[PDB]
């Protein structure tokens, strides 16, 4: 190798001595004298002399811990949670060593060298992990690295002054490490990775502990990594059973975030919906049903509910995603041009020309571009109406460039395109806000102004499929559906697709059981 | 179903 001779023996001796100390000494003066003596001895053995020697020290320690894990598993299999307790014996010892070396690195006020040491060690561990993954392949075990990472995270999130002065930077280091170990880059570690990013304490420290919400974008990045990895598997229905574990983990963390951090799921709903395939009704529903806890949703079954007279209706939701960038510059320019001047009309056929990418069934369109187009046209419409001195309604969103785009997409797109379009609209049907209201009115208008029953039945089936899911449900979705069914102006029950079919009746019964 | 009230008059448990 490239290691200096005799270093392995030094590292072995030191690691074993430290394990012994760790499992012999109690908290108090004993732990401090033990760590001080051990550090002194580290200086004596000339391991802290150069950065390289430190690197090789941590690397050798990691490798030895891992090999102890493997050997322990083997010895277990040969001789019929205790083995777990051995692996974790050595691993927890080493972790304690790392945390202590980070905590007491340099001065008490000098946080720089502490964080640098933390990122150094984490990097080394990452290297060992990736190497082990590339070599062992199928025999690779996630457990030791998982243990190291989570126990180090827990140790460094202790209620101590020095540790609290560097907490956010610690969390930053761990976020970077988790991002580098993303399942698209380290597939053999995806389960442990999911366990690490969906750990309750990590989530707590990321989404609550830090002010200014600087932790929200990072965790959002982690979740987006997860969804990006899961998308092609979740999209194929034949992989439902083998993906049960990861799906249930994702469902779990989404449930956690829903019940305890709904604001976060609100602020980043668009990116998540953008990455998660449209067939995953449940997860997406968890993401869309989220609403700020300082808001009280009125009962959708309230006798004659005045939606337009709600206070939060005129307020716009916060979107922390740059959906505009998905649009090409020239297309965006032509879009703004037509929105400003309502000319020329050819721009609409050109719209279908711009949204479609392939002729292959299922992969004909650019989903992100459709979502972005819908949301952008919607927001521009809301702003336009607001600038005219009025609020969006059934008679204020009509006969304009925006609605021209909407109706044209509603007729000129094929069934697939229409589905993606209607879904792109439905993704904004959430808690009382300007987007929810505008897109509700847009959906209902598209239903009413329709010249054929195709798009009507399609809308109905979209709402239906989005409603058949465990409680809760997005407010605007249920509101839109209820308004469509109850308001005699839309004459819903006089149509043919609902008159004959007992299938859509079954769907209606399911919706009645889930939402009513 | 034939209307809104007709839909609300459904008997699911039976």
């Amino acid at each position: 190798y490239d290691d200096p001779p005799g270093l392995r023996e030094k590292a072995e001796y030191l690691l074993r001595e430290w394990v012994n100390l760790y499992h012999s000494a109690a908290a108090g003066r004993d732990s401090t004298k033990a760590f001080s003596a051990f550090v002194g001895q580290m200086h004596q053995q000339g391991i802290l002399k150069t950065d390289d020697l430190i690197t090789r020290f941590f690397r050798l320690c990691t490798e030895m811990c891992v090999e102890i894990s493997y050997r322990a598993q083997a010895e277990q299999q040969h001789n019929p949670t205790m083995i777990r307790a051995k692996c974790y014996h050595n691993l927890d010892a080493f972790v304690r060593l790392i945390a202590l070396l980070v905590k007491h690195s340099g001065e008490a006020t000098n946080t720089v060298t502490k964080i640098n040491l933390l990122n150094k060690v984490l990097g080394i561990v990452v290297g060992v992990l990736l190497q082990d993954h590339d070599v062992r392949q199928s025999e690779f075990q996630q457990l030791p690295y998982h243990r190291i990472f989570i126990m180090l995270l827990l140790e460094l999130n202790a209620p101590e002054h020095v540790l609290e002065t560097i907490n956010f930077q610690t969390l930053t280091a761990f976020c970077n490490t988790f991002h580098i170990l993303r399942p698209t880059k380290a597939p053999g570690f995806v389960y442990a990775w999911l366990e690490l990013i969906s750990h309750r304490i990590f989530i707590a420290r990321m989404l609550a502990h830090t002010p200014q919400q600087k932790g929200w974008p990072m965790y959002a990045q982690l979740l987006i990594d997860l969804f990006k990895y899961l998308a092609p598997f979740l999209r194929n229905v034949e992989l439902t059973k083998p993906m049960q574990i990861l799906y249930k983990g994702t469902l779990r963390v989404l449930l956690v975030l829903l019940h305890d951090f709904p604001e976060f799921l609100c602020d980043y709903h668009y990116g998540f919906c953008d990455v998660i395939p449209p067939n995953c009704i449940q997860l997406r529903n968890l993401i869309l049903s989220a609403f700020p806890r300082n808001m009280r949703l009125p009962d959708p079954f309230t006798p004659n509910l005045k939606v337009d007279m709600l206070s939060e209706i005129n307020i716009a939701p916060r979107i922390l995603t740059n959906f505009t960038g998905v649009m090409p510059p020239q297309f965006k320019k032509d879009l703004d041009s037509y929105l400003k001047t309502r000319s020329p009309v050819t721009f609409l056929s050109d719209l279908r020309s711009n949204l479609q990418v392939s002729n292959e069934p299922g992969n004909r369109y650019n989903l992100q571009l459709i979502n972005a187009l819908v949301l952008y046209v919607g927001t521009q419409a809301i702003a336009h109406i607001h600038n005219k001195g009025s609020t969006p309604s059934m008679s204020t969103i009509t006969h304009s460039a925006h609605m021209d785009i909407f109706q044209n997409l509603a007729v000129d797109l094929d069934t697939e395109g229409r589905y993606l379009f209607l879904n792109a609209i439905a993704n904004q049907l959430r808690y009382p806000n300007s987007h929810t209201h505008y897109f509700s009115c847009t959906m209902l208008y598209l239903f009413a102004e329709a010249n054929t029953e195709a798009i009507q039945e399609q809308i109905t089936r979209v709402l239906l499929e989005r409603l058949i899911v465990n409680r809760p449900h997005p407010w605007g979705l249920l509101i839109t559906f209820i308004e469509l069914i109850k308001n005699p102006a839309f004459k819903f029950w006089n149509h043919e697709f609902v008159h004959c079919a007992p299938e859509i009746e079954k769907l209606f019964q399911s919706v009645a059981q889930c939402c009513m | 179903f034939s209307s809104w009230n007709d839909y609300l008059g459904l008997a699911t448990l039976i």
